[PDB]
């Protein structure tokens, strides 16, 4: 309505504004943020690590890596089989096999990680159990 | 009366339900984003309060891990993954309402489908919601394994290797367990199958019509939503300062004067986090007690037959079947209820040739002229021979003993 | 100063009616009324059933009916006297009120 | 010893007691009458502390509702009110102390 | 006020645990015969009266 200035949501946070130069309505979305996890095996065994960016798309992270992120502790790069996208976040530093084993280190929606044998950190899909069928 | 007894002559198969929460939402918090934000001046005053924030992160993280152990303790009761036979014939019993249907992409039973269409009814300030480890599709695989094991094996797969057995023989075993002889089931096999099938059909309409059926699972969804909304709305409270905006009072105020204003906002916002975290700890304890009970019912009513009264449904327990719902589980208890009782006259013992006779497994009964012995849960008279009584005494001490003829 | 106490929904007379109903149903029927319709049975036969449940044959009860009845009556008379003597018997219930 | 056993030749009947709390007292608390009372100036100062008291009211009301649920689940087990016969002969047993 | 309310919440959870146990003893010791050792008294259970 041609007398209001800005809009507010249910929780009373600004989400729309109007430009005072030219009367036009603009939307406001906060810049992305989230937690960061580190997946490591025993330091008595190896030194490799895998990084999980919780709740963010893989394209958003890759674009923002160009000197625009507030965590300089970056991985090497998208060296082929390192960027795997899960329902929990953009996992960087692990190769996704298509086999299935029992879970060793929980990550997210059905994805686990483990140190298997060269030596590397791999991510797979948790296996429910050995299949069976009773001859009825 | 001291010489009158009543004995049922008919029964009835009934199916009930039971809803239990198993887990709730997993959340995480960030102090600096929630309390200060991007203001560097505020974050310097916050570190003078010590390790308050490290305690808060530990508390929420402990709850999140515990939720994953609640689900794993209820459904992951089977090492193997059994599969239903290709041909669905079980001697007249119909299981189409509980077994998965391949047409649906998620492979969920018809009863499981409508449960998901009822209870089902980005970030703001560093408050994030983490996803559960076990997906919905993974949970339904556990449920299907349990159903397919209790149909083709009975209770044998809950103690070791799974041994197959025809379904009517399993029902005869369970009738023996509740205390009725085998011949009752075989001679009424067709009628019992029809009674069970009718009970299953009413379950779908019972949940359709009743609005407050899944009320226990709905509460945990709304309770976790209210707390987050209340937490966010606390960011617009003055708490005793000039304004509720960090940088608004940073500009138009004296730098030492503004120091005490930030103190009020920080103390107020710390107190809001303490209330939220403490509230979640108590609720998480209540859910854990509910999840422990659901793990016991799964082990005692599904993988076996329980003689505890009123534990696995009202009546005499026969079997049970699990169904999965969001943040919970649903049980389907099958029980045995007597009906159509009748007057009768009874005596404690029968005297013959100066000797007393007591029944082996039964109670003496008379229809007016002749005395019979019958099992104490289904009217089935038999002649009083010497193969169902033991003498064990003399015809002088028992009170109320009557005398008749016993055919050897 | 702003503090109130609300009465319970069930009055103390209503609660006592529930307890009377349970006693009357467990004397004239046994465990039958907990599953379906209540069924008649004389009391000594119920005790014979319960001896069978614990693992003792029926004829033990019938040949010792008077002795068991006297022991049951005496054992419940001492319940009153043990309550009069000890004043800390109801510690748990009193603890709730004080807290 | 590996060739000896002991078998009872008599018995006895005993009665024990057990006490269990079920519910506790229901209370309700008002902020404004407690923190301030009737002073309007104090009410305005308390007003701008967010929604603390809305949380206190909801917390205490949930406890009060549970207290009625606890007694309902313990006693209201059967939905039929049974009654004992006018004559109280039960084969020599004496229930006069509990009826 | 917050200290008083927080204490009551913890106490109420303790009461529910006792009430749930009481409701179980009424179903298994009163409306039936229990074979669980030392659940409805010391010895071999026969009956119970509330
Ligand atoms: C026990 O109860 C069942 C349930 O009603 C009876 O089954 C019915 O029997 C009548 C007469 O035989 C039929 O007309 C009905 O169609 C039956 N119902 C069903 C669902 O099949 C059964 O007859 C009863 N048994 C006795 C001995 O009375
Ligand atoms: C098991 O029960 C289901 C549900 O009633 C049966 O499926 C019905 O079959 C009839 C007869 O063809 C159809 O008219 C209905 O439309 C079916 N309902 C559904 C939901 O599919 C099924 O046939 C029964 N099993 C057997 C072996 O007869
Ligand atoms: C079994 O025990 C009962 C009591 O526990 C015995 O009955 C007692 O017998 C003596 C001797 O006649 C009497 O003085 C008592 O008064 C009886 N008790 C009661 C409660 O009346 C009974 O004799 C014992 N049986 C055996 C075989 O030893
Ligand atoms: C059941 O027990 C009660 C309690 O002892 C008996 O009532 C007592 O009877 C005696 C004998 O007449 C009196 O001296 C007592 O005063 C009575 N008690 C009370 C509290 O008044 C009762 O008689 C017993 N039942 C039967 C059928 O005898
Ligand atoms: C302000 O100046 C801009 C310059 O392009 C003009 O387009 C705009 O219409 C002016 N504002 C109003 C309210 O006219
Ligand atoms: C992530 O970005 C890609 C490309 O921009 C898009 O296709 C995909 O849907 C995005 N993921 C989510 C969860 O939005
Ligand atoms: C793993 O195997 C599956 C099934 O054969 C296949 O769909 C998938 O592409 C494989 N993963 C690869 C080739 O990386
Ligand atoms: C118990 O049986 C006797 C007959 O031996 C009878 O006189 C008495 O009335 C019966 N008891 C009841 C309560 O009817
Ligand atoms: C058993 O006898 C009583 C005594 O009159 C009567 O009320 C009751 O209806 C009888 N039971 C049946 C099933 O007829
Ligand atoms: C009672 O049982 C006898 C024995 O078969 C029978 O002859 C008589 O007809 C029965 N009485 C009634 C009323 O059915
Ligand atoms: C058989 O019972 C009747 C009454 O119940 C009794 O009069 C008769 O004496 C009994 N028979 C013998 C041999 O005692």
């Amino acid at each position: 309505l041609p007398f209001q200035q800005f809009g507010r949501d249910i929780v009373d946070t600004t989400d729309a504004v109007r430009d005072p130069q030219t009367l036009e309505i603009l939307d406001i979305t906060p810049c992305s943020f989230g937690g960061v996890s580190v997946i490591t095996p025993g330091t008595n065994t190896s030194n490799q690590v895998a990084v999980l960016y919780q709740g963010v798309n893989c394209t958003e992270v890759s674009v923002a890596i160009h000197a625009d992120q507030l965590t300089p502790t970056w991985r090497v790069y998208s060296t082929g089989s390192n960027v795997f996208q899960t329902r929990a976040g953009c996992l960087i530093g692990a190769e996704y096999v298509n086999n299935s084993y029992e879970c060793d280190i929980p990550i997210g929606a059905g994805i686990c990680a483990s140190y298997q044998t060269s030596q590397s950190i791999i991510a797979y899909t948790m296996s429910l159990g050995a299949e069976n069928s009773v001859a009825y | 009366s001291n010489n009158s007894i009543a004995i049922p002559t008919n029964f009835t198969i009934s199916v009930t339900t039971e809803i239990l929460p198993v887990s709730m939402t997993k959340t995480s918090v960030d102090c600096t984003m929630y309390i200060c934000g991007d203001s560097t001046e505020c974050s310097n005053l916050l570190l003078q309060y010590g390790s308050f924030c490290t305690q808060l992160k530990r508390a929420l993280t402990g709850i999140a891990v515990e939720q994953d152990k609640n689900t794993q303790e209820v459904f992951a009761q089977v090492k193997q993954i059994y599969k239903t036979p290709p041909i669905k014939y079980f001697g007249g019993f119909n299981f189409s309402q509980i077994l998965p249907d391949p047409s649906k992409p998620s492979k969920r039973s018809p009863i499981e489908d409508l449960l998901f269409n009822k209870v089902t009814l980005q970030k703001f300030n560093g408050l994030t919601v983490l996803p559960p480890l076990l997906t919905d599709e993974m949970i339904a695989q556990y449920t299907s394994a349990l159903l397919a094991g209790t149909i083709t094996s009975g209770w044998t797969f809950g103690a070791g290797p799974a041994l197959q057995i025809p379904f009517p023989m399993q029902m005869a075993y369970r009738f023996n367990g509740i205390g009725v002889t085998q011949n009752v089931l075989y001679e009424n096999q067709k009628l019992i199958a029809n009674q069970f099938n009718s009970a299953i059909g009413k379950i779908q309409d019972s949940l359709f019509s009743t609005p407050s059926a899944l009320g226990k699972l709905q509460d945990v969804v709304n309770h976790n939503a209210q707390a987050l909304n209340t937490l966010v709305k606390q960011l617009s409270s003055k708490f005793g300062a000039i304004s509720s905006v960090l940088n608004d009072i940073l500009s138009r105020l004296d730098p030492p004067e503004a120091e005490v204003q930030i103190d009020r906002l920080i103390t107020g916002r710390l107190q809001s986090l303490q209330t939220y975290v403490t509230q979640q700890l108590i609720r998480a304890a209540e859910i854990r007690a509910s999840a422990n009970l659901a793990a016991t019912k799964m082990s005692e009513c599904v993988l076996g037959q329980s003689k505890r009264v009123d534990f696995c449904g009202k009546g005499y327990h026969l079997m049970s079947f699990p169904q999965s719902a969001p943040h919970g589980v649903v049980f389907l208890h099958v029980t045995y209820v007597p009906a159509q009782e009748k007057n009768f006259t009874t005596a404690p013992a029968i005297c013959h040739d100066g000797k007393a006779h007591f029944p082996r497994e039964g109670v003496f009964v008379s229809n007016g002229t002749h005395w019979f012995v019958t099992q104490r849960n289904f009217y089935e008279p038999q002649i009083i021979t010497t193969d169902n009584t033991f003498v064990s005494g003399n015809c002088d001490v028992v009170i109320g003993i009557v005398n008749n003829t016993v055919y050897d």
